């Protein structure tokens, strides 16, 4: 029996009620949009910024000068050298070319394998050119120490100390193994439930590394382009080569480190398949103690895993009591806490809860503390936190007693 | 989809799943610009179904991607950005299977 | 572990029940319990963990008599306490009614565990709770703490439920062998307000003592006060 | 189409119609009966769309001829009036009107709530086209209004009432329909549209919401009213009409927090306590308790406020040990503001001459300055401990003890007031530095006193031509300072006098800009009577001409958000020519001026000012921060110090010193992390150039003056209650401060200590009647309404139980939580008493 | 530096209701719009050196000019450019290009013929990362929350609170949480929350689906994440609402299949992000799911996600405050006691005490009243209710 609006009954609905200011209120509104629309166009500009030095430092009417008379050179790599001698360049991707070098260089500069310019048009060699070092797999270096030192890990004593064995304590005193005839594991898989604090110990080791360390980006390592990430791979083993006692660092290992399936990942697995070979096989890795961590060690392809390659494996397990009161002390010792603090019974309040939850607690408890305006937070804060943190995330407590 | 005088967007139970991953969300974001910007605009999702069913766990068994590409739609329909002018008919049988999201 | 945990009847790699052990950590869920044996007595405190002031005190038992010369303290499952409570009372009555004479706490130690090793023999479940017994016999006072596996040893000063590995280390530090039973209690009760989480006082804590010639003597309402006021 | 009912209505509604044809005794009153009984039911019912009013589309013209030709008595009007409910919903505005003022009378409610409403509009719109050429017309729109407003005042319509009462110029009506449940919806309405609606309507406006709350006997709105147009006799009737003893009390408190000192009478009961409570002579006493309470009393040391130890100390040992004159002052302001209204320091008490005499003229004198600048509001201990280096051995010590001590009673008055008696013997003073010294001692401490007798005696200083162009330019802001927002007679001719008087050659100097400074002071907050003053100063010739006129113009309207005027403004700005950039810099700064009355116009002055400081000129750029500054005095909104942080290392100095001196002053004992972060790391970058790194560091002070315990916003009461003192104070030093080279960096170091006639605390302490500190339970959180024209106090949010006393930063607003108490005055802000609640019982 | 792109929003009016005090405010608002739009469009007519510099540096750069990757720099004046097509080449280093910025992995702006870097692209910044930034603020504001007073609480202390108030924190020694999780029932005011945070907050705010984080390419989906990531560092202040999170955060588990080991990565690399090596910076994620028991623990562990707020179907106060809001601009009529509906069994959540207004408007829309009744509420709960099919037991609990 529902009856259908007409058009009278529309117009007495949209005048029959509110007309004095309704209708300059929506003009005015619809007017006020169209005011800011009309200002952010007559601006719309936000000019991006470029690169243009200061007025004074350039300042140059030479730079026509260079522009004309030096010549963009496109770089290859000479593959042969024939024997006037002939050389192969390989242009990257363009073609093969067989060019011959100009006077300004001399013959014995050249030698096969190395990257050289040559001009766009005929192909002949200019200049030599340093072998590439890669953009992305050298931006994959730390040089930056992080903030974070051993004092901050607790309740890893023995984690720790297995950790420093792996790759401190051989590169430090090479004696003490050198002389009873130990090699030192090459390799850490650091496998725990997550926010126990592997990667805490990651940047431990990267503070006082006092070497080459390298931490390995599992983004850039796969890539769009069929092939290129084992070649990624490949530049960083190389890059770790080149310098003395590399410290190379897997985080979530598991993000390629899968088990091999028959496409599925595919590219992923030939990835994981080169660092297999550069970890272990053929060729010696050398002097690179490679540092992986994961929070699931089980999806991890067999041959990854083998004591070839991670010799170590350290398990990051939950803290027991004593670990979990250092830890509380390594988080609240900036924390402006009372002094009657027991931080014992709020070690055994978390029975099964890693370093990250204590932080969690730790900062709860803070935050308690700066609800109502104290600037001391007192074991009831903490409680609290704990009440908030672990147990919120009876009748089951009344059996138990 | 006769007497609309608008725009009458459609979508088939399966047009919105497709294989590469992150396809089908991006249909869907496609798909609700191009009506935002043909605006007013009729979307209807026959067979929502396909799309749209109850959201099952991960692990094999789950399907996974028409779980993205729901999620995706249930953003466009009701998230951070609302839409204006863009009303959306679904016609689906078994009402009790579509996600209590939907 | 997850398909070998599954069973008492199950090995694990390292030949561990892995069904024993989840015993233990179900002990672990419960209230503190405190037993220190000195020369001149065993002394038992524990916590009350009152979740509500409507119910009864009495009504939680923590420590019972077991016999009028051995008390046990409960920490874990109420309900494998009290069957395993009951069985230790059946024994020690048993005892005496065959023997004409007081079962030793060792004896009454071992019935009791003979129930807690029936863990699925053909004639269950582990016993999820550790029962510490205090008494004195003919070879004086004496405490012997038992676990869901079975095993019981004798133990002068053992701490059992939450608070475990805390009071048992300031046990450590805090005993010797030449404790009377003024200083063991007032250990005792020091000890459990460092490892309580709510502040000691009358109604969350009930201490029980066993010493010879005298029987099991739980300190009352009045009694209790007494010796929190000093600590 | 229709249903069964809907054809039949029309179908009769269609006869009815028809039978209007001819002229049959028994059909023009039956039809015509019929017609008004069947629209009444439709429209007397609800909101429903009046099927009589949808069907009926004929055409009266023959019906309106005939209207007019027979029976012009019951029959016309029967048909005006039902022409008149159809025209309703048409569009037959005048003759929908028409029909009702020509038709039956009857009355409007019997007609339709929705008749009403469109009855009240056509009436606005009449009204607002009917002009006073011919007033035949107006007395039927007032007759009509007579039952309008008490329609809307029982039906819940008090907006629909109160906007046709201000849309025809006519609010009178007001003053005896007003009820009591209705009262404060009304007095909301008004004071929440009185900023937005202009002048002279808003004049009239205040005045009817006053003569509203004094017919309803509600005395603390009405003074607070009677502050909004500064209308003296107004604040003197009101205390008046007070008999209530608690009620006396608070108002003179908050008349005393306004800054305001009216004569008090020994007639009034508890005239000695009242007069000491609104002379905040205990104020101190009550600091220094909260300080205990929040135990922060320990002084603070610029090292440690610098935080010299966890800057990056590139250079240690090596390049911070030498102490220049202008990192001298720079540490004197710091151990000042940051330490400042403690009354104590470890610094400044005990090693203030042997610091001081590091300093250089004007270095020393800022630093004999902030020797008493350390203790606010400490009159007798302040005196005693300034006492010493007011007898310095150097005798230019003495302008610098003399402006200390001026600060120590700022915000203080003493009843027997010991400035004017120190400076008596010395306003002659043949030395210019030690009579500066002196006068501004007088206008800190009596910062908007208003007494004649400092105003005689300026007027000699005034005439003293040996007295110096600092001097002269000191004495100008005394004396303004004296008649803050007066419009003093006196002062304004002696002002108008020595402006003429001024020549041209010593008029180019940079230090003649705060003549205009001084008249707009004194006519600060008054724009009705400027037009006189800019005409006279027409006489001077330019460029100074127009930055003088532009000055006092902006001085005029301080406040008043008058649109057009920041539209001339804006004009004046955008057109590109030192002294004329001197009138785009005035411009810029009334900008501001203008847009702080309310919160939507200094929201979008914010954007205005981004825009014309990303196209402006050097000028243009230079005024912007100080504009920003003014806007948003202590509240540290983050755009604001955002933007204020992107500017700061612009390349142009002068920009990077105002974007610094705009951070300190906007973030005024706020103690904002972010901002000192902020100012640390610009103290860092600019630890080479010894002025931007001598303004961080007065930023820093500003910041946190008192310790987060001060507040220099020229507003109270839920940020309304503008201080006249404060912004006067406010305009003297931005104006000295466009020109921060030759005044703040120059030889004027003295200027900033200007501000501090705008020092005010924020607090939250709760008494009792006897005025003993009486804790309780205070909700704190920002007033922001969440419903809409219920006449609410902003619906308090993000509450936060808190016991008194408290802080409440700006725009923070905190209610008595407890029902046992109703406070004399219905805000919550600095002390308040408490008065136990006798409807409640325990 | 680059602070905070915070969105741009127009002051809030109160009246709401349609009074001529709103009227003024508006039309004050429109006066300070015109007033910036008669300014800044004299500027430049009004407006009538730097010229030549600009004329030289534009006529030596010419145009097209490419966008092309700085591989490596070899001297002061020379670099290995490698174009957009994968084609490396030695070009020359013009005098006019802050050599500061010129770092290898760069965007760098070449010459179209000679090649010669003339430039250094900054923002360079993934299109589809520009478009997750939030511009104009959505207008709900808390306001337009009922309830949920505990998780908005909870949220300021988070998002809002640190960045106004750090004082607190600094005193304290705690750092800020710095990630929250909402999740609860469907229809509960998760995404209110984050729109009515986005609308109070000063920092860049950026959206995200949690399905636009995948891409069809293998390696674009930890690199679109590592790049909004970075952009959101950028400015520095950030909030980064990652709604429906659970579209990529499953639980990981071996999968036989790229797109499953893709997403997995993806989550990977999100979970990297958050709390690995390097620290996050001043970045703040916001994370909704109407599911949280199916997510990887390690991206709902403390550290990542600090405050796992709650968000349960409102209760009867909650109902109550949601009534009022949304029937605030409604003309309620005199006989509409909300409590009846209000009352319900256990199972109205916001979307419901909404439609079920929007139903009631439309009901008296019906009988041709724009004031509405009780009869129409309770048709409109009725018609709006019919979610659940059965979610409950028999008849066999007593
Ligand atoms: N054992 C610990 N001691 C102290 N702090 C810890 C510990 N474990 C974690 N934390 C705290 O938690 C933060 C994050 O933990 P961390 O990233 O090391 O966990 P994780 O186990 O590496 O995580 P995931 O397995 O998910 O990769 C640390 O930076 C530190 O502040
Ligand atoms: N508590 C509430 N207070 C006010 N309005 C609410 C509330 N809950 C829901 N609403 C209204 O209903 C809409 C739906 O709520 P919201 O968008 O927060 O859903 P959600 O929790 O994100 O659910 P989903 O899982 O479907 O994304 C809101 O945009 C708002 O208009
Ligand atoms: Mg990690
Ligand atoms: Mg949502």
């Amino acid at each position: 029996p529902i009856r259908a609006l007409d058009e009278g009954d529309i117009a007495l609905l949209k005048t029959y009620g509110q007309s004095t200011y309704s209708r300059q209120i929506k003009q005015v509104e619809d007017d006020i949009q169209q005011l800011l629309k009309k200002i952010n166009e007559l601006t719309g500009i936000k000019e991006s910024d470029t690169g243009l030095a200061p007025p004074a430092l350039w300042d140059l009417a030479a730079d026509k000068q260079t522009l004309q008379s030096e010549q963009p050179l496109q770089v290859a790599r000479c593959t042969k050298i024939i024997n006037d001698p002939k050389y192969i360049i390989n242009v990257k991707q363009f073609a093969k070319f067989v060019v011959d070098l100009s006077d300004q260089v001399a013959p014995t500069d050249i030698e096969e394998g190395m990257r050289v310019g040559v001009d766009r048009n005929k192909y002949q060699i200019h200049i030599p050119l340093p072998p590439k070092i890669d953009p992305t797999v050298t931006m994959m270096q730390v040089e930056e120490k992080p903030d974070v030192t051993y004092s901050d890990v607790g309740g890893c004593k023995e984690q720790i100390e297995k950790l420093r064995e792996v790759v401190e304590t051989p590169l430090l005193h090479p004696e003490r193994f050198v002389n009873l005839g130990i090699e030192p594991p090459k390799g850490v898989l650091l496998f725990g439930p997550p926010g126990t604090g592997k990667t805490l110990c990651a940047r431990a080791v990267a503070n006082r590394t006092d070497a080459c360390f390298i931490r390995v980006i599992g983004s850039e390592l796969v890539q769009k382009y069929v092939g290129e990430g084992a070649r990624m791979v490949r530049e960083l083993f190389e890059m770790a080569r080149t310098k003395k006692a590399c410290l190379i660092f897997f985080d979530e290992i598991d993000a390629i480190g899968g088990a091999r399936f028959d496409g599925g990942d595919n590219e992923v697995q030939r990835t994981m398949l080169e660092l297999i070979n550069q970890l272990d096989g053929f060729d010696p890795r050398g002097n690179i103690k490679v540092l992986m961590a994961t929070n699931r060690p089980d999806t991890l392809d067999p041959a990854l895993m083998r004591p070839g390659r991670l010799d170590r494996k350290i398990e990051f397990s939950l803290p027991d009591l004593e670990g979990r009161t250092h830890i509380f002390k390594i988080h609240a010792r900036s924390m402006s806490v009372e002094r009657d603090i027991r931080f014992e019974l709020l070690a055994r309040l978390c029975p099964n809860s890693t370093g990250a939850e204590i932080r969690s607690v730790c900062t709860e408890a803070g935050m308690f503390a700066i609800r109502a305006r104290r600037k001391i937070a007192t074991e009831k804060d903490f409680l609290e936190a704990v009440n908030k943190v672990i147990k919120s995330y009876t009748p089951r407590y009344m059996t138990y007693n | 989809a006769h007497h609309t005088d608008c725009t009458f967007i459609r979508v088939s139970g399966s047009e919105l799943v497709q294989k590469f991953i992150g396809e089908g969300a991006r249909m869907v974001r496609e798909l609700f610009v191009m009506a935002r910007e043909h605006a007013p605009s009729i979307i209807f999702m026959d067979e929502i179904d396909s799309i749209g069913s109850s959201r099952l766990e991960g692990g094999s068994g789950g399907d996974s991607e028409v779980q993205r590409t729901m999620l995706e739609l249930l953003n466009q329909l009701d998230g951070f950005e609302a839409t204006k002018n863009i009303k959306v008919i679904m016609a689906t049988n078994r009402i009790d299977i579509l996600d209590s999201a939907l | 572990r997850s398909e070998y945990d599954r069973g008492v009847n199950t090995f694990s790699p390292e030949g561990r029940l892995f069904q024993v052990e989840y015993a233990i950590e179900a002990i672990k869920l419960g209230s503190t319990a405190i037993g220190i044996q000195t020369s001149e007595g065993v002394c038992l405190a524990v916590e009350k963990r009152i979740t509500s002031p409507l119910m009864e005190p009495s009504s939680i038992e923590k420590i019972v008599e077991i016999d009028a010369h051995i008390g046990c303290a409960m920490s874990g499952l109420i309900k494998d306490a009290k069957t395993l409570i009951d069985k230790a009372r059946v024994e020690t009555q048993n005892h005496w009614f065959t023997y004409n004479e007081t079962m030793t706490v060792e004896s009454v130690t071992q019935a009791v565990s003979n129930l807690a090793l029936q863990f699925g023999e053909e004639d269950s479940r582990p016993f999820g709770v550790a029962l510490l017994f205090g008494g004195v016999d003919e070879k004086g006072p004496q405490l012997f703490h038992m676990d869901p596996s079975g095993t019981f040893v004798q133990c002068d000063a053992r701490a059992i439920g939450s608070a475990s590995e805390g009071a048992q280390s300031s046990l450590q530090e805090v005993y010797h062998k030449s404790m009377t039973l003024k200083e063991a209690i007032k250990s005792s009760l020091i000890i459990l307000k460092q490892v309580m989480e709510e502040k000691l006082n009358a109604t969350n804590i009930e201490l029980a003592t066993v010493q010879p010639g005298q029987n099991f003597h739980m300190f009352t309402k009045e009694e209790l006060e007494e010796v929190i006021k000093d600590i | 189409e229709l249903s069964e009912e809907d054809k039949q209505l029309q179908d009769e509604l269609e006869m009815l119609v028809e039978r209007l044809g001819e002229k049959d005794t028994s059909l023009y009153r039956p039809a015509l009966e019929e017609l008004r009984r069947q629209i009444r039911s439709s429209t007397t019912s609800m909101t429903s769309v009046p099927k009589p009013l949808k069907f009926l589309r004929p055409h009266y013209g023959k019906l309106k001829e005939i209207y007019e030709n027979m029976a012009p008595g019951e029959n016309k009007r029967f048909a005006a009036d039902i022409i008149s409910v159809l025209a309703m919903t048409m569009s037959g505005e005048r003759e929908c009107l028409k029909y009702r003022l020509v038709g039956s009378q009857e009355e409007l409610a019997s007609w339709g709530h929705e008749y009403v409403r469109h009855l009240a509009g056509e009436v606005a719109k009449e009204w607002q086209e009917l002009d006073d050429a011919e007033k035949v017309q107006r007395e039927p729109l007032l007759t009509l209004v007579k039952e309008i407003v008490p329609y809307n005042m029982a039906h819940n319509a008090e907006h629909e009432a109160c906007d046709l009462l201000m849309e025809i110029e006519q609010v009178d009506m007001l003053e005896k329909d007003i009820d009591e449940n209705a009262y404060a919806k009304v007095c909301l309405y008004l004071t929440s549209c009185v900023n937005y609606v202009p002048e002279p309507e808003n004049s009239a406006l205040l005045r009817c919401a006053l003569g509203v709350f004094r017919k309803f006997s509600r005395f603390p709105e009405a003074l607070r009213l009677a502050l909004m147009l500064n209308d003296m006799e107004l604040v003197e009737d009101i205390f008046t009409s007070c008999k209530d003893v608690v009620v006396q009390k608070q108002m003179a408190f908050m008349l005393g927090r306004h800054g305001v000192f009216l004569e008090l009478s020994e007639d009034v009961e508890e005239y000695e306590d009242l007069t000491e409570i609104m002379s905040n002579v205990q104020l101190n006493s009550n600091f220094l308790a909260l300080a205990r309470e929040l135990d922060i009393m320990e002084p603070k040391v610029p090292d440690d406020i610098y935080k010299t130890h966890l800057e990056n100390n590139r250079f240690g040992g090596s390049g911070s040990q030498v102490d220049s004159a202008r990192m001298n002052l720079a540490s004197s302001f710091v151990n000042g503001f940051v330490n400042a209204a403690f009354g104590q320091d470890k610094l400044l008490t005990d090693d203030g001459n042997k610091w001081l005499y590091k300093n250089k003229d004007h270095g020393m004198l800022s630093a004999a300055a902030s020797l008493g600048m350390i203790l606010l509001w400490d009159v007798d201990g302040g005196l005693t401990q300034i006492d010493k280096y007011l007898y310095s051995s150097e005798d230019y010590i003495k302008s610098g003890a003399l402006l200390a001590c001026g600060i120590v009673n700022s915000g203080v008055r003493n009843e027997c007031d010991p400035a004017l008696a120190l400076l008596s013997d010395y306003v002659l003073h043949n030395s210019n530095t030690m009579r500066l010294g002196s006068i501004f001692g007088l206008g800190l401490a009596y910062a908007g006193s208003n007494r004649e007798d400092v105003l005689t005696l300026l007027l000699p200083v005034m005439g003293d031509s040996k007295s110096s162009m600092e001097v002269a330019g000191v004495t100008a802001l005394a004396c303004g300072m004296i008649a803050v927002g007066s419009c003093n007679g006196d002062v304004t001719s002696t002002i108008l006098q020595t402006i003429m008087e001024k020549s041209e050659t010593e008029l180019k100097d940079t230090y003649a800009r705060w003549l205009p400074l001084g008249l707009g002071l004194n006519h600060l907050g008054k724009g009705e009577a400027i037009e006189a003053i800019l005409a006279a100063l027409e006489v001077v010739s330019e460029p100074f001409r127009s930055f003088a006129n532009t000055l006092v113009d902006v001085c005029a309207y301080a406040g008043s958000g008058n649109v057009l005027k920041v539209q001339q403004l804006l004009h004046i700005c955008s057109e590109h020519f030192a002294d004329m950039g001197a009138h785009q810099g005035v411009a810029v700064l009334g900008i501001a001026l203008i847009a702080m009355g309310e919160e939507i116009g200094a929201e979008m002055a914010l954007r205005t000012f981004g825009h014309l400081l990303r196209y402006g000129e050097p000028t243009l750029r230079r005024a912007v921060p100080l504009a920003l500054a003014l806007i948003s005095v202590s509240n540290p909104r983050l755009n604001i110090l955002d933007t204020l942080s992107k500017f700061s290392h612009d390349a142009d100095p002068e920009v990077s010193y105002n974007s610094i001196f705009a951070m300190g002053m906007v973030g005024s004992g706020t103690n904002n992390a972010r901002l000192a972060a902020m100012l640390r790391q610009l103290a860092q970058y600019h630890a080479k150039d010894p002025n931007n790194l001598f303004m961080v560091r007065l930023a820093q002070g500003l910041t946190h003056l008192g310790k987060g315990t001060l507040t220099l916003c020229p507003y109270h009461s839920d940020r309304q209650l503008m201080s006249q003192v404060a912004v006067a104070g406010l305009l003297t030093v931005l104006v000295s401060f466009l020109d921060v080279r030759n005044i703040i960096l120059g030889k004027s170091h003295y200027v900033l200590y200007g501000l501090v006639a705008a020092m005010q605390p924020r607090m939250l302490v709760t008494f009792d009647e006897e005025l003993r500190p009486l804790p309780v339970s205070v909700r704190v959180g920002q007033a922001v309404d969440v419903v809409g024209q219920a006449g609410k106090p902003k619906t308090i949010t993000g509450f936060q139980t808190h016991t008194t006393p408290v802080l409440l930063a700006h725009g923070e607003r905190a209610e008595l939580a407890t029902e046992e108490f109703l406070p004399v005055t219905p805000i919550l802000e600095g002390f308040v008493i408490l008065r136990k609640n006798p409807n409640y019982d325990l | 530096t680059k602070g905070p792109d915070a969105a741009s929003k127009l002051p809030l009016v109160t009246p709401h209701t349609q009074c001529r005090l709103k009227l003024l405010k508006l039309e004050r608002i429109k006066d300070y719009l015109l007033m910036e739009e008669e300014f800044i469009r004299n500027q430049e007519q009004m407006k009538p050196k730097q010229e030549e510099e600009r004329s030289k540096v534009d006529d030596l750069r010419g145009t097209p000019m490419s966008v092309g990757t700085l591989e490596e720099i070899i001297d002061d004046n020379h670099a290995i450019v490698s174009t957009s097509v994968g084609s490396e080449h030695y070009v020359s280093i013009l005098s006019f290009v802050d050599k500061d910025l010129l770092e290898p992995g760069c965007s760098v702006l070449l010459n179209h013929k000679v090649h010669a870097v003339i430039g250094v692209l900054m923002d360079d910044t993934d299109p589809l990362v520009t478009v997750m930034k939030v511009e104009k603020a959505p207008q709900e504001t808390y306001a337009d929350i009922g309830g949920l007073d505990n998780q908005i609480q909870e949220i300021k202390e988070s998002v809002e609170l640190p960045l106004t108030h750090p004082e607190y924190y600094e005193e304290m020694g705690i750092k800020p949480p710095k990630g929250v999780i909402l999740y609860g029932p469907p229809g509960t005011g998760k995404t209110l929350l984050a729109k009515a945070v986005a609308n109070q907050t000063s920092a860049t705010f950026l959206r995200v689906v949690g399905s636009e984080l995948i891409q069809k390419y293998l390696g674009d989906g930890p690199k679109l994440v590592r790049e909004l990531f970075r952009v959101a560092e950028e400015h520095a202040p950030s909030i980064v609402f990652i709604d429906e999170i659970d579209a990529i955060g499953t639980k990981r588990y071996d999968s036989n299949s790229g797109g499953e080991r893709e997403i997995q990565r993806t989550m990977l690399e999100l979970l990297n992000q958050l709390d690995g090596f390097d620290s996050r910076g001043d970045v703040k994620v916001i994370m909704a799911t109407n599911r949280i028991e199916t997510l990887d623990p390690a991206l709902i562990r403390p550290g990542r996600i600090d405050r796992k707020i709650e968000f349960p179907l409102p209760d009867e106060k909650t109902k109550k405050r949601i009534f009022q809001i949304h029937t605030s601009r409604m003309t309620l009529a005199d006989d509409v006691t909300l409590d009846d509906l209000i009352m319900a069994k256990d199972d109205l959540s916001g979307a419901d005490i909404k439609a079920i207004c929007t139903e009631a408007g439309l009901m008296a829309l019906r009988e041709r009243r724009m004031k509405v009744t009780n009869e129409d509420f309770k048709k409109s709960k009725e018609n709006v209710l019919y979610k659940k099919q059965e979610g409950t037991p028999e008849g066999l609990y007593l």
